[PDB]
């Protein structure tokens, strides 16, 4: 059984991608300033609902997903939903130095962040994180191939050849990208690594991440959904 | 049964 | 002093720098229990921990360093370090650990079991890939310089992230010698990078389920990620 | 910190 996305051209991979993006979600449009765990993850959690939907139908969409059974999509989607809200997160605030835009109404600076216990460390990592795509310039071409493969890989050792072999197809697409954008050679195996290198540290933030949501579980804090609560499960 | 199973599906 | 390197000179200068294997105190005819099986295991990291810490101070560009992002560094990589190391030395012992050459484990002995297997998982994917001890080295050096670079002035960053440069052009230059193509330079070297990512989790994964006795030196090196 | 001291030795 061959797989179509094997078959594309690094250009028509990108396309594909970039087809495939979700859109930027909004949150409410109460002007109050969150300062509280409660009407912070109030919002959070209503946005991240809502962009796990999105996100479901957009890992659809990615080359070589489908070829994949039901349950190794959804052990993929268990393990990665984290990080993919991140990296997305941390790509629409790459504009916006010091503060993390979750949504375009809904824009927080770290002082936000030090009236949520435990929240401000993780806050830092990712604002450190958007500065080093900002000063990488990272293209939104490079971004979705980064999504994409925090989506094929970050569960493909806790389950094969076929993740692998498109993997390797997103590794080319990434270098096509860029020597399209006049890299040499040397910058160009040199840039792969560094933005491979982000993807471990966006790992690092959503082990931490997971468990301040547990603890949120726990603490019966704000009303969790199930989608949420089973997506969040799969990593206890 | 999953939630993420049902959206999963066409 | 590091950026001056060529890459077989690298390459020396890693596999020269690399810690011996220790023995564990596993007596085969001693029954353990769940806590003393810790109690060897504890032993034996506390004291690779040593040797850990004087591969460091060899890793080019590391000494350049300040004395307190040295500290950070090891923080926060010293369980992804001990890992891989793990991983490496049980590749060509399918389905076990080889903590040490006198204690090797497979996966029914635990009670934990998942980091196990995570464990097991990495190796046998180096397995497959047929990781070879130069790769590993450089892999190991960058855990070491990147894990920690991220949540540590600007300068010390941008040297650590120059020598992690250099390091990448130093498994390309592995790759080519091997006789890979281009683009299987480019594949091989994003396999191994994104490797990195998972042995990231598995050290999460690990504090986690640690939230055992402890020496002080892990003690310390404990706290950090609390 | 017992790391820091080993890492001046
Ligand atoms: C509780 C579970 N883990 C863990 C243990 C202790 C600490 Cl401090 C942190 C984690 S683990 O991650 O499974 C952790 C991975 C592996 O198996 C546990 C362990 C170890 C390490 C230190 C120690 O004092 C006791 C055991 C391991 C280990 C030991 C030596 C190595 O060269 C490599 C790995
Ligand atoms: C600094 C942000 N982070 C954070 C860490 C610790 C605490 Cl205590 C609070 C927040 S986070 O981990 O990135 C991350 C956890 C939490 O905030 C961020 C986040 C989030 C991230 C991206 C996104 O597009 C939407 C939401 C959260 C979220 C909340 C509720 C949900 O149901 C789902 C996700």
């Amino acid at each position: 059984k061959n797989s179509l996305a094997l078959s594309l051209t690094a250009d028509q991979m990108v396309s594909a991608l970039l087809d495939a993006e979700p859109p930027i979600l909004y949150s409410e449009y109460d002007p109050t300033r969150p300062f509280s765990e409660a009407s912070m993850m109030g919002l959070l959690t209503n946005l991240a609902d809502r962009e796990l939907v999105h996100m479901i139908n957009w890992a659809k969409r990615v080359p070589g997903f489908v070829d994949l059974t039901l349950h190794d999509q959804v052990h993929l989607l268990e393990c990665a939903w984290l990080e993919i809200l991140m990296i997305g997160l941390v790509w629409r605030s790459m504009e916006h130095p010091g503060k993390l835009l979750f949504a375009p109404n809904l824009l927080l600076d770290r002082n936000q962040g030090k009236c949520v216990e435990g929240m401000v460390e993780i806050f830092d990592m990712l604002l450190a994180t958007s500065s080093r795509f900002r000063m990488m310039n990272l293209q939104g071409e490079e971004f979705v191939c980064l999504k994409s493969i925090i989506l094929l890989n970050s569960g493909v050792y806790t389950f094969k050849d076929h993740i692998h072999r498109v993997l390797d197809k997103i590794t080319d697409t990434l270098i096509h990208l860029m020597a399209k954008a006049g890299l040499t050679l040397q910058q160009q195996h040199q840039r792969l690594a560094q933005l491979l290198l982000i993807l471990s540290h966006i790992r690092h933030m959503s082990n931490k991440g997971m468990e301040h949501l547990y603890s949120m579980k726990c603490k019966n804090v704000v009303p969790l959904s199930d989608l949420l609560l089973e997506m969040l499960d799969a990593h206890r | 049964h999953k939630i993420l199973h049902r959206l999963l599906q066409d």
